[PDB]
RNA sequence: GGAUUUUUGGAGCAGGGAGAUGGAAUAGGAGCUUGCUCCGUCCACUCCACGCAUCGACCUGGUAUUGCAGUACCUCCAGGAACGGUGC
């Protein structure tokens, strides 16, 4: 599963009301980042999940990092990446700089490479096993490097990305 | 003949008008229509049992007003020739 | 303007309106108007206790009118 | 059309209390009768009236509280007012300036 | 005369009140001859009730004032 | 002749909205007919009052002269109702 | 859009930009044609840019 | 970057997911809560996380301010006069603060009107009988640290330190 | 289709008794003959009574002109 | 451009009855202070007719669902009824 800025809790209390658990997770969400949407349902196929969709994906990620395993109401809730995307998130978009990528699938195109290096700011250009990624910025770099290092992308392989050397 | 050119032409005067929920709102005219929507600046307003708010801005409509008061200086002889 | 209410896919059918003062009646719309004016024959009123007692064909005015539920798929 | 049915209709009851300057009363909706002379009248009865004198009755309404008190009547007086014709109930031309 | 005593509060938050004792405060969008307000994003309050988007009709409004500064 | 809260009204036609009456019915459900004086009839409509009784019904229609307000979705809040 | 002698008798909007896009740094005259050819393999690969063989090259 | 009247008047106001009016102040590094009269209450959320903050106190009489959030601040202390300034304050985040002892809690009780309190990533929540004691203290708190309040818990903080 | 005008002015030509009810007063009604009627629905009937259901009383007044502003409900009795 | 869906309004008013029940710190009159007696204003409890029935929101316990969505509202059982409105 991808990462993506809407993070979605299951396992949760469905004895709570739904503004009430709304209002929760909102509180525990504004402490990773600002919440945008909050989308909760008690019906019969939604009962006792829901997802928060935030502004910057790394704020959810943290928050899916953070709050795994955390208990909420009495039960501990799982949080996960979502399957598609939010359509607000959908209305609303529409060390060295150059790092070395080792372990790269074959089958990933120049787009996917650039969704996962979007995590970091603008980078100058990107080089297609093996990849060379070039940023603008050398702290934008080093957080890239030490993001990507072991990141769940492709996972029938892993990926290691080493910075480059003069 | 028609007292809303009569009403429109009592701009930049202090006035009160009741309503029929008893809300009293005395201010200053400002902007009269056709249909009588009175737009009120620096206003003062007292409900029914209730303590006294006073508000940089009002608008009433003419439906919802019940009575009006004017000052006893109002030169209503002089505006009333159309 | 004066547009009629769109009151043709609900001719001949049992539908129950709401009146003001609280009071429902039950029965088959034969007709429509401009104004809001509904003609229900073999009406039949409730009643406070809960009896329905049937008053025949019954003109509604639109000044009273509250709700119109269909009771039959249209 | 317009001025023989305001001088030889109803409206002609509200013209002999701005031509004679008359006194006649206005009871309102709620429960509020206003004694005065009409200076101003339209066709949907807005009456601009001077020197009125308005009087009711009013109760308590939970004042003090525990169970014997009654209602009592008031009046009061206003320079210079303006009624809109929706509000007024009742018009009662009666000869109380002589 | 101008006519812009509705069109100077326009994209703007404003509580109207409501004839039974409601309150609606929301961002004035647009607006009719029959003064229909469209209020987007609007609190109720009497408590407070999640509305949103609420187009009350002209015939249930009493008076209306600002609230504070666009969004 | 036609009012921009009117054309609002009648452009949100076949969403999930609410109707809120003067006596505190609330008629929620699919807008199928929105006319220019109000009416609204829906199809599969439900009946959520301030008296409560939640109940669902097969058709039904509120004419605009005991209508109150109207809670509508914010899917036609942006354009093209940005003037 | 940058004044040209091309947009000269131009006189629109949409007009405007249509030239100042298509009128744009077309296929002509590209970025120096990259072409570097790294010596990663000395036998096969050539799609490396000025930059592409220069990262390569460096680490 | 302390806060004034004009980078408040310049902050981004919204609706947030609760449909309630949130001012996002987030990103402003404040030292201290101060010059919020330019808002003029018109705020039914404040949104100050991610910023310095050591003491909530210093804020002005907003009977609408319902919501505020100092999560990831360095909160140490609570303000004695914070009924008389928020009556109506139900929601208060107060995660990963500087708060150390639960006597930094004793003027938090003054606010009847709180209902929702978060206490989590803090040094005093790791203090022995912590949840009993603001549980004692604050009777009208009925959600603390994402947890519902029971009559158990009650009992247990009304038997201990009576 | 049945309009109403119809209805009003066959009930008009068969001049059988029928009962009218106010509007937001369930308490009293009228109940008498109408022999004629306007485009603002202005009820002409004569020999007219007011029943009031909470007393179970009936009172006659006679030729009345009842305005169609009340008037919520109509219907047909056989008395 | 005051005659049914918007702007010349169908709005106004009052909360059942009883009991040697209880209180007006500073605020009733009369028998011309204080003490007592009488009478046209509330809240708390008790009794008859917990004013009645309805549904929604809500609290305790037990119990079922582990499900990827853009929402009037959402499992069921039992007790209690602080709230809302509907008809008498």
């Amino acid at each position: 599963i991808r990462p993506n800025h809407t993070i979605y809790i299951n396992n949760m209390n469905d004895k709570i009301k739904k503004e009430e658990l709304k209002r929760s997770l909102y509180a525990l969400f504004s402490q990773f980042g600002h919440v945008v949407d909050i989308v909760a349902l008690k019906t019969m196929k939604m009962r006792g999940q829901a997802f928060v969709i935030f502004k910057e994906l790394g704020s959810s990620t943290n928050a899916l990092r953070q709050l795994q395993g955390f208990p909420f109401y009495g039960k501990p809730m799982r949080i996960q990446y979502a399957k598609t995307d939010s359509d607000i998130i959908s209305k609303m978009r529409g060390p060295n700089y150059i790092l070395f990528l080792n372990n790269l699938p074959e089958e990933t195109n120049e787009m996917m490479l650039s969704m996962l290096f979007n995590q970091f700011p603008g980078f100058k250009e990107v080089r297609l096993d093996i990849a060379f990624v070039e940023f603008e910025n050398d702290g934008q770099a080093g957080a890239a490097r030490d993001a990507l290092q072991g990141f769940k992308i492709t996972p029938s392989h892993a990926m290691k990305i080493t910075y480059a050397k003069k | 003949m028609k007292l809303v050119r009569f009403l429109m032409k009592l701009s930049h005067e202090t006035v009160t008008i009741e309503l029929k929920n008893g809300t009293q709102v005395h201010g200053t005219i400002t902007g009269v229509d056709v249909s009588m929507n009175t737009h009120l600046k620096a206003v003062k307003m007292t409900l029914k049992n209730r303590e006294p708010v006073q508000l940089e801005t009002l608008s009433i409509r003419g439906n919802n007003i019940r009575y009006f008061i004017l000052p006893d200086s109002l030169p209503l002889d002089t505006l009333l020739v159309d | 303007k004066a547009h009629p209410p769109e009151l043709k896919k609900f001719m001949d059918k049992k539908l129950s309106l709401k009146l003001n003062g609280g009071r429902h009646v039950q029965g088959i719309l034969r007709g429509f108007d401009p104004f809001m004016n509904l003609v229900i024959d073999e009406c039949v009123e409730m009643a406070t206790s809960g009896q329905q007692n049937n008053i025949g064909m019954v003109v509604i005015r639109g000044n009273s009118i509250i709700m119109l539920e269909a009771l039959e798929r249209v | 059309r317009e001025e023989e049915e305001f001088n030889t209709g109803p409206l002609s009851v509200l013209t002999q209390s701005v031509k004679n300057n008359t006194q006649v009363l206005i009871n309102c909706r709620n429960n509020k009768k206003l004694l005065g002379r009409v200076k101003a009248f339209d066709r949907h009865c807005n009456m601009v009236l001077e020197n009125v004198k308005e009087m009711w009755t009013e109760v308590p309404k939970s004042g003090k509280g525990k169970k014997k008190s009654k209602p009592v009547n008031k009046d009061r007086y206003i320079s210079k007012m303006f009624l809109r014709g929706d509000s007024v109930i009742v018009v009662l031309r009666n000869p109380l300036i002589a | 005369g101008k006519s812009s005593k509705m069109l100077q509060h326009i994209d703007y938050r404003m509580r109207c009140i409501l004839q039974d004792g409601r309150i609606f405060i929301g961002t004035f969008k647009a607006f009719d001859k029959h003064m229909n307000l469209i209020l987007c994003d609007c609190d109720e309050f009497r408590e407070k009730r999640v509305l949103g988007l609420v187009l009350l009709r002209g015939e249930n409004l009493v008076s209306m004032t600002v609230e504070g500064p666009p969004p | 002749s036609i009012g921009v809260p009117i054309k609002v009204l009648h452009e949100a036609e076949g969403h999930i909205v609410t109707c809120e009456t003067n006596t505190g019915e609330v008629y929620r459900g699919k807008l199928i007919e929105a006319e220019d004086n109000m009416n609204c009839q829906m199809s599969n409509i439900t009946v959520t009052y301030r008296d409560g009784r939640v109940a669902q019904l097969e058709q039904v229609y509120i004419r605009g002269s005991k209508i109150r307000f109207l809670i509508l979705p914010d899917m036609l809040k942006n354009a093209p109702m940005l003037k | 859009i940058p004044n040209t002698a091309h947009f000269a008798n131009v006189t629109q909007i949409e007009d405007a930009v249509s030239l100042w896009a298509k009128l744009k740094l077309q296929k002509a005259s590209e970025r120096w044609q990259p072409d570097t050819e790294e010596e990663y393999e000395d036998s096969s690969g050539n799609v490396v840019n000025k930059k592409t063989y220069e990262d390569l090259k460096r680490q | 970057v302390k806060l004034t009247a004009e980078l408040i008047e310049q902050a981004a106001q919204y609706t947030n997911a609760v449909r309630d009016r949130e001012l996002d102040l987030r990103g402003y590094k404040i030292p201290v809560i101060e010059n919020l009269g330019a808002t003029l209450d018109q705020f039914d959320a404040i949104d100050f996380s991610d910023n310095e903050i050591r003491k909530l106190d210093g804020f002005p009489l907003l009977r609408r301010l319902k919501t505020l959030l100092v999560n990831n601040n360095r909160i140490c202390r609570i303000g004695e006069g914070l009924d008389q300034a928020l009556p109506c304050l139900t929601e208060l985040i107060l995660t990963n603060n500087s708060l150390v002892e639960l006597g930094d809690l004793d003027p938090l009780a003054s606010l009847k009107s709180l209902t929702y309190l978060s206490i989590l990533r803090n040094p005093v929540t790791n203090k022995k009988h912590y949840r009993l004691y603001v549980i004692y203290k604050v009777p009208q708190v009925r959600v603390l640290d994402f947890q519902k309040v029971k009559l158990k818990e009650r009992q247990e903080a009304e038997k201990m330190f009576k | 289709m049945v309009q109403p005008i119809n209805l009003i002015f066959r009930y008009l030509q068969n001049r059988s008794r029928i009962q009218v009810w106010l509007y937001e007063q369930v308490n009293m009604r009228i109940e008498g003959c109408i022999i004629g009627f306007d485009e603002y629905m202005n009820l002409v009937l004569d020999d007219a009574e007011e029943i009031h259901s909470k007393t179970k009383s009936r009172k006659q007044l006679g030729r009345i002109m009842l305005k169609g502003d009340n008037i919520t409900l109509l219907q047909s009795v056989s008395n």
